[PDB]
């Protein structure tokens, strides 16, 4: 079973919680979920939507189609009717509403709505959309929502305006009704989300009204949950892994995709710790809201000089501002993690959408040559373990580590087995830390492997400087010192490249002559696509890079060897991941599946991309689905 | 090699800072001097105690100092910044430290130039741009201790620097200091002069006084302390309201690993996300 | 003739002007010069030195050896005695000065001085250095400078302290005496440099004393200067080309290698212009000293929106700070040139030394994908024409252009034929500028080539934004608009790559099986090295990249074809220029000659590098000569 | 689509700015509104005249505006910035415009939050950090016109904005403005109140008054103009001392090319470098 539900509405109609309630009920019944939120850079009024993919098995990707579209306004119908395959739940009050009356809709979308209707000679009303849907076997289910909100207000003897938000739960109730799961799980998920007794009871009645107004069409049965399951987003799971990794200082500046992580850390900043002699102790993570990103990076880097495991979190505009401070951390061999929530760029870009367009910048950030360790998480479970790994990398190689998490994963959520993030031990590797034997300590000893023994501020006299420096940390222009120190810092990256298995730096799935070369968020959509393609006799394998620096160059040579198709699948225009492969090995991708609209690549986009390439050697398939 | 020009001024500040640390009996190991870019920037590199030096990016000292201090509040953190450095490239960070009121002392080396072009504290003419009163900016920014020193009265400076480190909060000392390559008076000697706020109702009055004294400049140029209010909670006081044992178990002190295994429990975090 | 002179002294002893006087006299006699200044990040007291290479033919590079070392202190002797080949001029007052008494010398240099003396069992005095020199056929010429300064003071009836700086001119006088050129040219170059009558006469006497105290050893004859010749540094010539290119707004923040350019522009900001109907008119370049680099970049970018040709100038730390503003210029298709004085990095680095370590950062600066046109000047004449080219590129492709000039060229100077920068016309190409036909104008029209017609603020209603935008410039999240606009901006780089001949993007000299692959400042040292190697039967060619983006990829494939040796010669640790070749074509350099000390690559370093590679296939030759 | 929440405040400012431009009879084509990131940031996109909009980076409006104005001083340049935007990320640029005194008007949308977390003008408690008096910062920075407006008294605002654009120099209007999702009085109504400096000797007195009025806040909250001094040369005045015909032939106006050939002569520059 793979069933795709979508709900939509105006931002600030609390529809996003509607969607978490629907998901919560389905999950309690035993179904895995993958969910996504799409929103405008906008607080109230614009169209948001929420796709939830339901399955008895763990689910890894979004789809280009919706089985059931739930709606209570005109705009959600107009924005998603071309993606709707089995059922529309809609509000009959809008049947004669024309596209032009939806004021909150971008004129570019209105033009495209009209284009899609005109294409088969329909006008521009909701009624016309209903015919468009009926031409495709879609069953439309109309509600007089006004009359239902009335009946509820009547019952709770209130005016309609107190209960108006219950349109949401009528839609959710009816959607869930189509599925055929038992009402109790929807009632419990209601009670559990709202606080106020009264909100609980009128929303419950609204779901009931929706649920009883429809037939059981999917006939889904309950499943038993054998192992504990969790529902989490990318932000939160990044926070969980850092805290698990021993993070105790984070500075940030608010920016949409990353503010959530630092607010979550701060709401839970007083951590239980099991310390020496097995004592419970509390320890606090210091979280600072910086005045700008230059301060954020520099507070983190200063913190780390005290021995604290420090990090910051940001997105593209903010990352650009941090470049100088990262260069300083490089020069002074400061452990620090920068969580890079990569969003739609350049400049302000698409603040609420995603992108993979800053990989090369990340690999070359700031002036000078120094190791920049760069990893990119491909899904939610990776984010957890990659967060701990980042922190260990930073202290083992005493240098900045950039942890890329695309926006798409930050605001997506998934339901998966808790044990995926508790089964293995949480290993903390602090690297070459030593006890100073006397009052004055040389922080920058030249060793063969690049890595100088480190002590913390307070433990002895040490010096850091932005200038080139000798082993004591004092400003030195001497040519030979310069030759030695500058090499020493860069040699760490050679040490990293010897010490880190190349197998840890990529995930390889399958064995075939068609390679899907990727990194980051497309992992999920590709793995799902491979299974469907397999079943039509198309053999493929995924090669997914996790660590771009040090790059797994020998393993990539060995693997991509005599392969006839190497298809780069990325959310950018230049296939930056394929560009790094080519710089490191000379191997060029043969074809590309590319998306730069800011919305995730879906399973079906990949299937259709791969077939377009196999059946006509299309060089670049350019994707663009999603409202 | 102490590589400043003969004549400088920076020699007097070094001397007076050194004496402040000594006479306080602060263990020097626990003292971090965080300094900007410029000739001013070199300073900790030339001291004769086992203090630590952090020579930072241009205008970014305050932000580094902030991270250092908040992660280990038992360190004694002093910022030395040139006038091009703080005030120019670092003005924003300069103002924001004032609102946080972190227990740090900031010392500005007002030479009037970019030694290592006209700086932010060069007067118009003599330069296309106006000068800024660091003291007035600091007052409006919320600094809880604001002072002017002068680099040639070494013995007075030494004691400003001392009161500035002991101040429970964010302290500025703007220090006057001539640059050879590119009459004054003292508020200690004024019978009225009480810049200390001792109860809350007193605060506006003292503020208003400081800000107007800070503008006085008709070669009746004051020095000493203009304002001091220890009744403002420090940033560290506010952290302690959210983190009860911050003072006893601050980030730099916490044991995060035993035999390479995390000591941090996230079970409750994970439990709260269960289906 | 190729004769190398060096003078040295404590910073602030005005020795740098001593060196310009010596050069000025030699040049007046008909000799070309190439000159370099090396200084510490330091105002007074540290050791500076000034190499001047003299030749009857145009000279392009520095050497690892000095024919004549002029000195009046102990430290200059200690810093340069191992490079000194024919004559030392020194001060006998320091003969018993030991290395340990030179307080201004970095302890790393003192250790290395002792090492070099110990190596052949000498002690650590100047006397010991004189024996070291005598073991190598060097003739030492000692002056009692005290006694000579006395004799001058006696003559001008002043105390010795007024005339103490004339030690400089005694050294210059004697150096010039060795050459055998006539005193008049040294006397004229004195008169012409100092203002005050009295400085003129005691400095002239000092040169006379030096000049008459030595024999004519090189026997150099005068030459006639047929064509007008000029003596200029990199900064100044960058300014000359920008002003010639129509620059009228520059913002900057002071930073050593680039402050000079903006101060020169400002001292000459009121320009003669020959305007319509052939009228002389004056026009002023606005120069603004920004409070930081973020302001500098953003003032420039705003200026350009008015139609002004704008630019900024900076170095590594400052460039890092500009990243965000460059990304904004990219997104909004703003013409702007950033002159990137690349210095020793990371962080503060070596503020007074050079490097080529920020090329990849420059190619990927800031978040998002957008065209970043990147050129790098290889010598002084290129800087002039590359500066005009940069400005035209910026307006033709409406996007940021980064003009790399290494610090080494900025502070070097050379004497060359004026006509190299006046013979060809100064072409100004303003691109797709149009007259708006009405009140409201769409700034971002989607065209096939990527380039939208542009009008200036004031001419009609236009909109810019950091967010993704439609053709009118209004904030638009629409997927299809996004797909179209984002491609359109990137398509400009494809247009650039079609329209710019690949031959304009590289200089190819020779035809051979050994390729010296380079970019930037090593050009000169390689061309000189090729001639010497030719004369010992070693055939080589230089391939020097000028434009790294759009990269001349087909021409580089055609050229590097079946070549058995491709030797990358660069001033960085990772051979970043070779890394870009490999990313664009799959061709890997076979060997490397690399220098990351901050001091220029010399002719002889390249000759010895190439022989080390040919005679033992050394993979990486790492260079480190220069104090 | 004008996409701000119902209730906002930003509607009143838009309305009052629009009216200021109209009643001045400035040709709208010559008006550039330069605005920051945030909900405040969207503003010019929603106007009903042919003004131009430049929607810039977060905190960087003043720097853009500076380039625009100095390159074409016949444009009328207005900066609209949120409080997180200017004051937070842009504090340095905010202060430096004050020292230059460029003929620009700056309008700060003081809503108290990061609408699109606590901002720089949120009071302590109610938030770990203190608030800043934008008006006091502006005064110490050297702004030659400082005012407070209030977003609901639209007709008063309209006229503040007008006097702020006509001011020959750098003008701030701090504008009070509630944010629904996250008693006052007027100095025009005070009989003493003359904030205009009319000769040089008067300047300190008026400054000192403004800076103390600017602190008054015991629900006797003033609005109107606190300070105005047109005797300070503008940045454009100082450019004219170095560039005599700057006003008649400013960078945006100069013909730099005829039939693609530079009009700029550098012969004298080159001649000065001859051997
Ligand atoms: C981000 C950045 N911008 C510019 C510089 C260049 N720079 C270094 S020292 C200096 C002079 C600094 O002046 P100031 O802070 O007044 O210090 P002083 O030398 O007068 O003590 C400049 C402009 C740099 N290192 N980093
Ligand atoms: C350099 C940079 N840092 C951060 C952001 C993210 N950001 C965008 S809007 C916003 C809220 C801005 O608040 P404010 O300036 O107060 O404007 P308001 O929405 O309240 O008008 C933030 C934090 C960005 N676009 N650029
Ligand atoms: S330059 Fe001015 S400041 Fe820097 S050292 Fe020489 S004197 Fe002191
Ligand atoms: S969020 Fe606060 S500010 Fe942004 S729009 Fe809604 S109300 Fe106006
Ligand atoms: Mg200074
Ligand atoms: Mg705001």
């Amino acid at each position: 079973t793979r069933i795709v539900w979508m709900i939509g509405g105006a931002q600030g109609l609390g529809v996003d919680t509607s969607a978490n309630i629907f998901g919560n009920a389905v999950a309690k019944a035993g179904y895995y979920l993958f969910g996504n939120r799409e929103y405008y850079s906008n607080i109230k009024g614009r169209h948001s939507y929420f796709e939830v993919v339901i399955s008895e098995k763990p689910i890894r990707s979004l789809s280009s189609y919706v089985n059931i579209l739930a709606s209570f306004d005109a705009e959600t119908v107009f924005q998603h009717f071309t993606e709707t395959k089995e059922y529309l739940i809609y509000n009959v009050e809008y049947e004669n509403t024309t596209v032009d009356l939806v004021k909150s809709m971008e004129p570019e979308m209105a033009e495209q709505v009209k284009e899609a209707l005109s294409k088969e000679r329909l006008g521009f009303t909701i009624k016309d959309v209903l015919e468009y849907l009926k031409r495709r076997g879609v069953k439309v289910i109309g509600f007089n929502y006004t009359e239902l909100i009335k009946k509820i207000a009547d019952t709770f003897k209130v005016p309609m305006s107190v209960v108006e938000r219950a349109k949401n739960m009528i839609a959710v109730g009816a959607s869930y009704g189509l599925l055929g799961l038992k009402f109790d799980y929807l009632k419990d998920a209601i009670s559990s989300t709202f606080k106020n007794e009264l909100f609980i009871k009128f929303n419950t009645m609204a779901a009931e009204l929706g649920y009883n107004s429809v037939p059981n069409v999917y006939k889904l049965q309950e499943y038993k949950i054998e192992k504990q399951r969790i529902q989490v987003d990318g932000n939160t799971i990044s926070a969980m892994g850092k805290l698990a990794g021993g993070l105790r200082f984070q500075s940030y500046y608010p920016i949409t995709p990353a503010s959530d992580e630092s607010v979550y850390i701060e709401a839970n900043q007083n951590l239980d710790m099991i310390v020496e002699g097995n004592e419970l102790r509390k320890g606090g993570v210091v979280v600072v809201q910086a005045e700008d990103e230059l301060a954020a990076i520099n507070m983190a880097v200063g913190a780390a000089l005290t021995g604290v495991r420090s990090a910051t979190a940001t997105s593209g505009p903010g990352f650009s501002l941090m470049s100088e401070g990262i260069s300083w951390a490089g020069m002074n061999e400061v452990p620090v993690v920068i969580t890079y929530y990569m969003r739609g760029a350049p400049a302000t870009g698409l603040p609420t959408r995603s992108g993979q367009a800053d990989l090369k910048f990340a690999l070359n950030v700031g002036h000078g040559e120094f190791p920049r360790i760069v990893i990119a998480s491909g899904d939610h479970v990776e984010i957890f373990w990659d967060a701990i790994w980042a922190l260990n990398l930073a202290e083992k190689y005493q240098t900045p580590v950039i942890h890329i998490i695309e926006k798409t994963l930050a605001n997506a959520y998934s339901v998966f087995e808790e044990e995926l993030i508790t089964n293995r031990p949480y290993v903390i590797e602090r690297g070459k830390i030593v006890k100073p034997t006397s009052d004055y300590f040389n922080r920058f000893e030249v060793t063969e492997d690049g890595i100088s023994p480190r002590v913390f501020l307070g433990q002895a006299s040490i010096f850091y400087t932005g200038d080139e420096h000798n082993e004591e940390g004092h400003i030195t222009e001497n040519s030979i010192n310069r030759m030695k120190m500058y090499e020493k810092r860069n040699k760490k990256l050679e040490t990293a490249d010897k010490e880190i298995p190349e197998e840890q730096r990529v995930n390889i799935v399958g064995d075939a002559d068609i390679v899907l070369l990727t990194w980051g968020s497309p992992k999920g959509a590709i793995l799902d696509a491979m299974e469907e393609l397999s079943k039509d006799g198309i053999k493929t394998m995924m090669v997914q890079v996790k660590m771009f620096n040090p790059y797994p160059k020998n393993l990539m040579k060995k693997i991509l060897s005599g392969k006839s198709k190497i298809i780069a699948v990325e959310n950018n225009y230049n296939a930056q991941g394929a560009e790094v492969l080519a710089e490191k090995t000379g191997i060029f991708a043969t074809n590309y599946i590319l998306k730069w609209t800011g919305r995730p690549i879906t399973r079906e986009e990949v299937i259709e991309g791969i077939k377009k390439i196999l059946e006509r050697d299309e060089k670049r398939v350019v994707l663009y689905g999603g409202a | 090699f102490v590589d400043w020009c003969p004549g400088c001024g920076d020699f007097g500040i070094l001397r007076a800072e050194e004496m402040a640390i000594r006479e306080l009996g602060i263990n020097p190991k626990s003292v971090v001097i965080v300094s900007g870019i410029g000739c001013s920037g070199k300073i900790p590199h030339f001291m004769n105690l086992p203090i630590s030096g952090v020579h930072t990016l241009h205008g970014r000292s305050i932000a580094f100092a902030t991270g250092i201090k908040l992660s280990n509040p038992s360190l004694e953190v002093i910022v030395n910044v040139g006038d091009g450095d703080g005030l120019g490239i670092g003005m924003g960070h300069f103002v924001h430290l004032g609102r946080r009121n972190i227990d740090i002392a900031v010392l500005v080396h007002n030479n009037g130039v970019y030694g290592l072009q006209a700086s932010p504290t060069l007067h118009r003419g003599e330069n296309i741009m106006d000068a800024v009163n660091p003291l007035a900016v600091a007052l409006a920014a919320g600094y809880t201790f604001v002072a002017r020193g002068y680099a040639y009265d070494v013995m007075h400076l030494k004691e400003l620097i001392k009161k500035a480190i002991l101040h429970k909060g964010s302290a500025l000392v703007d220090i006057l200091q001539p640059c050879p390559t590119y009459r004054v008076y003292k508020l200690d000697n004024v019978p009225g002069w009480d810049p200390v706020v001792r109860k809350e109702e007193e605060a506006q009055k003292k503020f208003e006084q400081a800000i107007m004294k800070s503008y006085e400049w008709g070669e009746k140029i004051p020095i000493g302390i203009f304002y001091q209010n220890e009744l403002v909670p420090t940033f560290e006081d506010r952290l302690t309201s959210n983190i009860p044992n911050y003072r006893e178990y601050y980030p730099a002190k916490q044991q995060i690993e035993i035999n390479g295994i995390s000591t941090t429990k996230i079970d409750e975090l994970i439990k709260a996300k269960r289906i």
